[PDB]
RNA sequence: UGAAAUCCCCGGGCUCAACCUGGGAACUGCAUCCAAAACUACUGAGCUAGAGUACGGUAGAGGGUGGUGGAAUUUCCUGUGUAGCGGUGAAAUGCGUAGAUAUAGGAAGGAACACCAGUGGCGAAGGCGACCACCUGGACUGAUACUGACACUGAGGUGCGAAAGCGUGGGGAGCAAACAGGAUUAGAUACCCUGGUAGUCCACGCCGUAAACGAUGUCGACUAGCCGUUGGGAUCCUUGAGAUCUUAGUGGCGCAGCUAACGCGAUAAGUCGACCGCCUGGGGAGUACGGCCGCAAGGUUAAAACUCAAAUGAAUUGACGGGGGCCCGCACAAGCGG
C-alpha cells in the first residue's frame, strides 16, 4: 500500500521537475505538507494553495529557475530506519537552503536551538 | 449464493436498515457462502479452482471478526452467538 | 530490518600456511629428500625436502640454495612462503639451522669471506 | 556518575629526545529530574480517498461431474478384385493350394478435438481448446447505497505445482525410453527403416521437481507521445464504413531517465516507498555428513579439506562455418589428348 505520503510529496515534486511540469497536486495532509511552506519559503514562493473541503489537496506551483530547475536532489526521507533522529548532527552540504526537519513543535530548519526530524536539500 | 438469500441474510444482521456493509453482514453472508459451499466440495473434491474461491471467503472472513473484536466485542460475542462459529 | 533480523556476518579468511600454526618457523625433520618438475611454462629439476613437521604435520619445503646437504634425515627449520613452480609446496627450508654453503657473496641466507 | 594511568592540547624537568610530570580537555556513555509537543508510538472520538459489502450487466479454452457428436487412424468381418512396397542422402521386414496396400460397404474400440484460431482470451502459477446440460470460482463493468483503515507484506507454516517416475486397480487406437532385428559407417553401442512392452489414457494415492522464464518478488504512488488489439462504459450530425475521450488487460515503437553494454522505457530495468527472499571469485558442489520428508527414484536444508589466478557479462575487430543472400572467372558440358 501506500504507506509513506511526504516522500510521495517529494517524489511528486521530482518527477515534475523531471519533467517541465508547472503545478503538481497531491491529495496531502496537515503540517508536514505544510513541509511544503518551509521549501517554498526558503526557495521561492508559490501560491501553494491547500484547496478543498473534503479532499484537500495542495497544488505546489513549480517553477523553472532559468533553465533547468533548482531542485536537483530532495528526498532524504526516513519512515522506517532511514532516518534522521539527530541531536545537532544534521545536514550542512553547502550550509544553504538546509534540510526540512519534520519532529515535536514546529517545522523548521537550522535557526533555533536544536531537535532533529527529516526532509531533503533544494539544491 | 442467491439473490434471494443474499437478501434475507442482509436482511436479519441489517444494523440501521441502509446497511449492507457492516462486518456484521459481511461475516454473515460469508459464513452462509462457505457452508453452501461444503455440499459442493463433498462431491466435487477435485475442484482446486473453487476451494481457493472459498478459501479466500474463510480469510475475508476471519480478517472481519479480528477487526470487530479488536473493535467492538459485544458486537462481537453477540455475531459468535449467532452464525455457530467458533 | 532483514539486517536487524541476522546481520552482516564477516567471512573469515583461512591460512595459506597451515602448518606452522600461528608460528614464525617451526622445526622438522627431513622425511624424503628429492627433485620434482616445474609448472607447464618452466622447466629445471628443483630440489624438495618433505619434512615431518613437530607438530605432526608433515609438508613439502623448498631448498632455495645453489647445492644443499640436507641428507634424508635433517632437522631443517622451515619458513612460510609459496614456491609458485612446483605444485602444491608451501614452505621453505630456511639456510642456516643445518647449512649454507657456498660462494653466495650477495647474501642471506649464507657463508662470509 | 563515567577510577587512575593512557590518548589529546597547553606547560614544567631530563644537556636534547625518549621518558617523567602539572593543569586542562576528552571519556562520544549511563541514570535521575525539569520543560517542549513539528513527527513513526499509545488512548479517546471521527472522516472517506486505501480496503471490503449489497445491486444490475456483459466477456471468457477458469475449475468439477456427467452425456452427445463428427472427422481420422487401427483391428475385425464380408463383396470387388490381380502382382506387388522406384521410401530416399540407398536397400533390406509383413503377401499369392492363407489373395497382396483396397472397395461405393458394415461393426468395434480407445485417444485426440481440423476449420474457428487471433503479439486472442481465462487462471495465483502449473495450466486450460469440439458441443450441450448441471454444480461452482474469480475478474471486468455501470450507477447507487453501506462499513469506516477493516490495509500492505510476510521468517515459520500450510496449500496448489509441466513432464517423466511410483505404488493399486481398469484401459490400450495411435505413438513409443527399453529391446529385437534391417541398414549406414573403422566401429555405430546412435541419427534413418520395420516392429514393439513400460509409459502416454481413466480412477484414487504419492512424489514436489523443470531453461517451473518475462532468466525480472509482491503492493502503492508518480513520469513525453504515437500505432494496433481484447472485455466493458460514456460522449459524437449520425447513417456507422465509423470517431473521440475513459477504464481493465494484451502487444509494437520511442522522449526523459537509467544501464557495463545489450537494452528497459505507464506491463520500467525511470523516479521513489513498505516488506520479504537472495548473492559474496572459479572449481570442489547444490556434493559429502546430519536432520526432515518419500514406498522408491530421490528431494529439501547444507558444508569443509584441497586446488587455481582467474572464471564471468556485454560489445568490438578479424579469422572461420557441412549459415544465408548477391557476384565473378573454359569453374560447370562445346569440335582436344596421356
Amino acid at each position: 500500500s501506500m504507506q509513506d505520503p511526504l516522500a510521495d510529496m517529494l517524489t511528486r515534486i521530482r518527477n515534475a521537475q523531471m519533467a517541465e511540469k508547472t503545478v503538481v497536486s497531491m491529495p496531502s495532509s496537515k503540517l508536514k505538507a505544510a513541509v511544503a511552506k518551509v521549501l517554498k519559503d526558503e526557495g521561492y514562493i508559490a501560491d501553494f494553495q491547500i484547496s478543498s473541503e473534503v479532499k484537500p489537496q495542495l497544488s505546489i506551483e513549480l517553477k523553472y529557475f532559468e533553465g533547468k530547475p533548482v531542485i536537483e536532489e530532495v528526498k532524504r526521507i526516513s519512515r522506517p530506519g532511514l532516518r534522521q533522529y539527530k541531536s545537532v548532527e544534521q545536514l550542512v552540504r553547502g550550509g544553504l537552503g538546509v534540510s526540512i526537519v519534520s519532529t515535536n513543535k514546529g517545522v523548521m530548519t537550522d535557526r533555533a536551538a536544536r531537535a532533529a526530524g527529516v526532509g531533503g536539500e533544494v539544491v | 449464493l442467491s439473490v434471494e438469500e443474499k437478501a434475507q441474510i442482509v436482511n436479519e444482521y441489517k444494523q440501521a436498515e441502509g446497511d449492507t456493509g457492516s462486518p456484521e453482514v459481511q461475516v454473515a453472508l460469508l459464513s452462509a457462502n462457505i457452508n453452501k459451499l461444503q455440499d459442493h466440495f463433498k462431491a466435487n473434491g477435485k475442484d482446486h479452482h473453487s476451494r481457493r474461491g472459498l478459501i479466500r471467503m474463510v480469510n475475508q472472513r476471519r480478517k472481519l471478526l479480528d477487526y470487530l473484536k479488536g473493535k467492538d466485542v459485544s458486537r462481537y460475542t453477540a455475531l459468535i452467538g449467532r452464525l455457530g462459529l467458533r | 530490518n532483514q539486517l536487524v533480523r541476522k546481520p552482516r556476518k564477516r567471512m573469515v579468511d583461512k591460512s595459506d600456511v597451515p602448518a606452522l600454526q600461528n608460528c614464525p618457523q617451526r622445526r622438522g625433520v627431513c622425511t624424503r629428500v628429492y627433485t620434482t618438475t616445474p609448472k607447464k611454462p618452466n622447466s629445471a629439476l628443483r630440489k624438495v625436502c618433505r619434512v615431518r613437521l613437530t607438530n605432526g604435520f608433515e609438508v613439502s619445503s623448498y631448498i632455495g640454495g645453489e647445492g644443499h646437504n640436507l641428507q634424508e634425515h635433517s632437522v631443517v627449520l622451515i619458513r612460510g612462503g609459496r614456491v609458485k613452480d612446483l605444485p602444491g609446496v608451501r614452505y621453505h627450508t630456511v639456510r642456516g639451522s643445518l647449512d649454507t654453503s657456498g660462494v653466495k657473496d650477495r647474501k642471506q641466507r649464507s657463508k662470509y669471506g
